[PDB]
């Protein structure tokens, strides 16, 4: 099977680390931090890595049953699978598929349905992925809610992510840290089966990020979220399963209205994109532009300096 | 590759109207986003309105209903119809064009 | 001619095309008692988007724009912008902005806002009553019942993220929402325009095959059933391939890859819906790795094996 | 197409243990979901546990940590290890197997009774 990338425009695609649409392409230096996200990781031949799964909406969601200490408001959720089957911690994954891959405070809504009569209830909830009790790999996640008695035990409970927050008293945009992986098994533990870190190795090349703005719910949070591959590219590579005939694939971003080639980039086999540029810069693209696979080139291929 | 010049500013009374123009030349076939910016005193350069080749427009909240962006189908010129002008509209107005993902050209 | 095909993604791996929630099961049942005319998840086999259908799975039932309100009121009116924050164009030949909810009910979510100057953010519980006389997304106006009366600022980017549906527990249970009742897109008195056509099984002994999810419930006893005619990934696939249809019906076969056996076959009609040979209501119990496979182009008078 | 037969129920003390077994015969290769159901006095039939061919399990909340479903790789028999039995677990237990989207087979049903006796 010949290799190819989706023809969807940037704005028609979904961020692979949060259920929000893509907004723009962004490139910049990435030597000051470790670029090791666990969501949105997929090789060009369709091998999912890290905690990456295929559902764009099941990212940063949690399912299970909730218990809590009487009078307290932090509820402990015993995690179930995305399809309400039992959680299996023996799988060779860093955490349940779709677990958040950044340290920060995700705010959303905890909903619950009583099975015997179909009564429902929903409350504001925030999960602190940097807290000591954030251990999804062990099957346990803590939620800070605004109710202390309303959630019933032994009932299906779901967390829907909405946005991020930060303490307004601290320095602005110090939270969240999109490039800091959480401790998936607890405070003292070490992560396992991680997708490898990513860095541009070619001289003069920088990573090309697919950037979205996470909604903010309180404070002055750093709402930038960069992913290495759009979720639709992950779904596409998994289905095509086209083998890689090289280590980098040359893509061209083209405007279908004029035929203009707007820039050139490398799609590496491990699943990330690099461009020939130095410095931080947003990319202003026409609304119809999209990536097109040209050919498998060698790794010493020098891209046109652009984008 | 693309150079532009604006024309249409000056003094007017509050509640009046001005029409700003911007002339383009040289491979305007590459232009795909045409915009207007303004530089108020003491503040940074902020956006006023944009328009794509397909005609997709965006105006900023402060000028909604008062300002209107328009462009010729050949992209040799685009305009800014400013109606009901308020004291907050005072500043230098630059017309803008985007030729590439990084490339762009401003007005004088 | 580009060969036609359907994605190999399992049902659990695919998204509902009428709400940003994953698919759970396949369902079939009689559809004569109501009108099946959803506006989201509408797409032909050759990639023609219909109704209010767009391509983003997470931007279904989301609203963007700026909010204003009567001073002191908790109800906020949002002037809709485009999904990319551009000006909303009310003149396009669509029933409403792309992704607008296609059912009458109370959708509860979170209304978030960011102040551009300093990056300050805020978020509040909000509910949109798509059946209310004030619901007019086609005109660019949508109202949100919130829990605050002074927190949201004017002329700032505001976004509604849907979460689930609610219902008045004091009334008949599961009376809301109504998934097969289209909202009034321009107001209670206006008429909907450019709607995608209604859908009904035409072959005798055949029933629609629904891709079913359960919307999260936020309060009361809501009817959380949500059936879509096509998975959102199929809408994305047909739109990209744009393969021409060689006939009016594409014959699909559901295969269990653990064994290779065909579990049932169905008709994928060119206009973009699925029918099966069955009578009565029934949930389908499928293997977790099952998938649909295009096999051949047939005509409309083909007789399916009685399964599904 | 597929025939099932339960065994291993009966009387047991509170806090005792039992192991139910379902014997499958016929086209066992076509089974892709095996499970256990129970019908308690004055109640409808309800699910207890399920297991797929690959081994993905599901246990309802009322039996979590006490009941354990398991199956043979050939799908000729699956089991239910019931520990810490309570009088609420009393009922007729049926083994189940799904062979098609609307095709399945039911066992006959074995009686499990948790009560103090002679």
């Amino acid at each position: 099977k010949p290799f190819s990338v989706p023809v969807l425009t940037v704005e028609e695609m979904t961020n692979s680390r949060f259920p929000i649409p893509l907004e723009k392409l962004f490139t910049g230096p990435s030597s000051a931090f470790v670029v090791q996200p666990q969501n949105g990781r997929c090789t060009t031949d369709g091998v999912l890595l890290g905690t990456t799964q295929l559902s764009p909406v099941n990212i940063c969601t949690f399912r299970g049953d909730v218990t809590h200490i009487t009078g307290s408001r932090n509820y402990t959720m015993n995690l179930a699978s995305q399809n309400w089957n039992d959680y299996d911690p023996t799988e060779e994954i860093p955490a349940p598929l779709g677990t958040p891959d950044f340290v920060g405070k995700i705010q959303g809504v905890l909903t619950q349905t009583t099975r015997t009569d179909g009564s429902t209830r929903g409350h504001k909830a925030t999960v602190y992925t940097g807290s000591a009790d954030f251990a999804p790999k062990l099957g346990r996640v803590q939620f800070e809610t605004d109710t202390d008695r309303d959630f019933e035990a032994n009932q299906n409970t779901k967390f829907t992510p909405v946005g991020v927050i930060q303490d307004g008293g601290t320095t602005h945009r110090n939270e969240p840290q999109q490039w800091v992986l959480p401790s998936y098994s607890g405070r003292n533990t070490h992560n396992v089966h991680l997708a490898p870190a990513v860095a541009p190795t070619f001289p003069g090349e920088q990573l090309l990020f697919f950037r979205s703005t996470m909604p903010g719910c309180s404070g002055y949070p750093n709402m930038d979220l960069d992913c290495l591959l759009p979720q639709e590219w992950v779904q596409y590579f998994y289905q095509e399963a086209a083998p890689a005939q090289s280590d980098v694939a040359l893509l061209r971003f083209v405007n279908p209205d004029t035929g203009r080639v707007l820039f050139e980039c490398k799609l590496h086999k491990s699943g990330y994109v690099t461009v020939a540029h130095t410095g931080q810069h947003d990319l202003v693209i026409p609304p119809n532009g999209y990536f097109r696979f040209d050919s498998w080139v060698n790794q010493f291929y020098t891209l046109a300096p652009m984008g | 590759q693309v150079q532009l010049q604006e024309s249409g500013g000056g003094l007017v009374q509050p509640g009046g109207s001005l029409r700003l123009s911007c002339a383009a030349s040289g491979d305007i076939f590459s232009i795909y986003l045409m915009g207007w910016y303004r530089q108020s005193p003491g503040k940074q350069r902020e956006l006023v309105a944009t328009i794509t080749s397909s005609g997709e427009t965006k105006h900023v909240y402060s000028v909604k209903g008062r300002f209107t962006i328009s462009r010729e189908n050949a992209k040799n010129a685009w305009y800014l119809q400013m109606n009901s002008l308020k004291p907050e509209d005072t500043g230098v107005y630059y017309c803008h064009a985007v030729t590439g993902v990084i490339a762009s050209s401003w007005g004088q």
